[PDB]
């Protein structure tokens, strides 16, 4: 959601699609990744995050 | 292959597998018995009975 | 270089139309007076170079001609998949309802 | 001659019929009629495979299997016309039957070898100049082998290719690019090679029967790995008749 | 997996070398060519400034 409202405000002042979704953070858009969920686990899959789907 | 106790089987005559190799490389050989695989049960049962042996 | 042969083929007029040379059987129930007279010849006559060929199975009658010229828009033809014509699967292709 | 009764269980429904000693006759053949082949019945009696080479590049011998899957393995009830060629010369073509039997063989050591043993779309013909067929005479052909698994077959993990994932689904984050062969099923088409060669003939009936030999791929497992070079032998019987 | 095949090493004029095999005793050992009549024909040298064996 703020994501796009991010990017519906950068289309309002003019900004091309390209530029509009180039001005989210990377750290914004990878809370918007379910690998970062903590309800997508298992009980014996063990280790950090970066051991399942990697290090981003 | 690191192989310690299969040598001195075979050293003996215990060439074959119940599986149908044998170390000499044929195939669709019967061992009979006294395969590597009941050379190895042999072994077993004899503990076995050495044990209750042990207990008397 | 690993391609689903049956996923391709959906990208083709397979996936838009009755394709006569590969297409299951059942599907020629969607158009009125196909199934199963002339669904039975067309797939035992099978495969066709093109959609009017169709026209040519030995054995139609007059007003088999005229039917299969109402539907000659509803069908295609595309190179033959033995992905989708093995096992029998234009008379059966283990889907029911 | 038997009724189902008599031959429920015994083992004697996978084999074929057999043709006496004194049947070494000869079937006269006349170029003016049409003929079809009513049965033919080829039942295998050994499945060599050919071991996959050491890498020595040397001759890679086709070794012993055992047979896991029972008596299940004869093709029959196969039909289909048998036309006399300008050069005298028999070309059988095969229309249908029951010319498949999937069938599985167990390499020494415990490798098991799955393969759809058949004659799908075989066409055989003999050397020219057969005017009687006899105990000289041989059939060569070269027939279809699909996939010994067909298009709708979903592996243990619901893969398939006809239907099913198209993903590992229990691997979410894994890189697709080494799972490409798993995930993505293929369906194979190949040839085989038979010969024919006809040990007995009855010359009243137009029954014949000998010995076979096929040459064969195995299972690839919808293309997961490579398949397997089979040798199928075992002994057929047809019956011959004016079509 | 499988045997190359018998490798025979020749110099610019033709002349067979010989590569001195290592003795059971050496965890690493040179590498040096020398004819029939074990004259140095051929080495990988250490020190490359004063060099006059190199395969080169
Ligand atoms: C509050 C406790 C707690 C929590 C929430 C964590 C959390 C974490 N730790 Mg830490 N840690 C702890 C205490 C804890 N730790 C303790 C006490 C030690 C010393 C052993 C450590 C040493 C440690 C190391 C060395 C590592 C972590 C790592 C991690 C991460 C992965 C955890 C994992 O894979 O668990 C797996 C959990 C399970 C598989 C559940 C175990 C369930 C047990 C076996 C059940 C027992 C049942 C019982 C026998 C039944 C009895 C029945 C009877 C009554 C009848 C995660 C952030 C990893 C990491 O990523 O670090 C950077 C890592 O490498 N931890
Ligand atoms: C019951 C009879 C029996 C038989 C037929 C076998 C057979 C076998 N065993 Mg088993 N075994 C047995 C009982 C048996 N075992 C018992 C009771 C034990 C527990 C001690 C074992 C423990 C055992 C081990 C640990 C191993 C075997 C192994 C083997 C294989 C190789 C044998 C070998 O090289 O011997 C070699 C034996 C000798 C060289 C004997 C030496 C005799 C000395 C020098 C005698 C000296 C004293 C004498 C009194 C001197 C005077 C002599 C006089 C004539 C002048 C063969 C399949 C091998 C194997 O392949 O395992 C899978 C192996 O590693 N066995
Ligand atoms: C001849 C021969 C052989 C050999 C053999 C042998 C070597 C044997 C043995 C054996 C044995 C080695 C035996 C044994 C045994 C035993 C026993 C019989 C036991 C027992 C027991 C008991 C009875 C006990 C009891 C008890 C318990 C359990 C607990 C506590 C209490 C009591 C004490 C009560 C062979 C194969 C080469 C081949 C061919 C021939
Ligand atoms: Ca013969």
């Amino acid at each position: 959601q703020e994501i796009n409202r991010r990017v519906q405000a950068s289309l309002a002042s003019g900004a091309t699609l390209e530029e509009a979704w180039s001005a989210i953070p990377e750290k914004l858009a990878f809370y918007d990744y379910i690998g970062n969920n903590p309800a997508k686990g298992g009980l014996f899959r063990t280790g950090p995050m970066n051991k399942g789907d990697g290090i981003a | 292959q690191g192989m310690f106790v299969l040598p001195f089987m075979a050293r003996l005559g215990v060439t074959g597998s119940w599986s149908g190799w044998s170390i000499t490389g044929e195939t669709g050989i019967d061992p009979g018995f006294w395969s590597f695989e009941g050379v190895a049960l042999a072994h077993i049962v004899l503990s076995g009975l050495l044990f209750l042996a042990a207990c008397w | 270089e690993l391609v689903n042969v049956v996923d391709e083929k959906l990208g083709t007029a397979y996936g838009e139309k009755i394709d006569l040379n590969n297409t299951n059987i059942a599907a020629f129930i969607q158009y009125r007076g196909l199934y199963p007279t002339l669904a039975k010849l067309i797939v035992k006559n099978a495969p066709y170079e093109s959609v009017e060929d169709v026209l040519n199975i030995p054995g139609l009658t007059e007003r088999q001609k005229q039917i299969l010229r109402e539907n000659l828009e509803h069908f295609t033809v595309t190179e033959v998949e033995t992905a989708l014509v093995e096992g029998g699967d234009r008379y059966n292709n283990g889907l029911y309802k | 001659t038997l009724t189902y009764d008599d031959i429920v269980g015994t083992g004697l429904a996978n084999k074929c019929p057999t043709l006496d000693d004194t049947a070494r006759g000869a079937y006269p053949i006349d170029s003016s009629q049409t003929y079809r082949i009513a049965r033919l019945c080829l039942q295998p009696t050994t499945f060599l495979v050919k071991e996959e080479p050491k890498n020595k590049r040397q001759e890679a011998e086709f070794v012993p299997t055992k047979l896991v899957t029972r008596e299940t393995t004869s093709l029959d009830q196969i039909q289909g016309e048998l036309k006399v060629n300008s050069d005298g010369s028999l070309t059988f073509v095969e229309e249908d039957g029951i010319d498949f039997q999937p069938v599985t063989v167990q390499m020494a050591g415990g490798e098991r070898i799955p393969l759809l043993f058949t004659v799908k779309n075989l066409v055989a013909s003999t050397q020219p100049n057969v005017t009687s067929i006899t105990t000289s005479t041989d059939f060569k052909g070269e027939f279809n082998v699909p996939s010994y698994r067909t298009a709708n077959f979903l592996d243990p993990k619901g893969r398939g290719l006809a239907s099913g994932y198209d993903s590992a689904i229990a691997l979410p984050q894994a890189k697709e690019e080494e799972l490409a062969r798993a995930n993505v099923k293929r369906f194979s088409l190949t040839k085989g090679q038979i010969s024919l060669n006809v040990a007995k003939v009855d010359g009243r009936t137009g029954e014949i029967a000998g010995t076979f030999e096929s040459e064969q791929l195995s299972d690839d497992d919808m293309g997961a790995h490579e398949p397997h070079e089979v040798k199928i032998q075992g002994v057929f019987y047809a019956s011959i008749e004016p079509a | 997996q499988a045997w190359k095949g018998h490798a025979v090493f020749r110099n610019k004029e033709g002349e067979e070398l010989f590569v001195r095999r290592m003795p059971a005793f050496f965890e690493s050992f040179p590498v040096i060519l020398t004819d029939k009549n074990g004259v140095v024909k051929a080495d990988i040298p250490f020190r490359r400034a004063e060099s006059k064996y190199s395969f080169e």
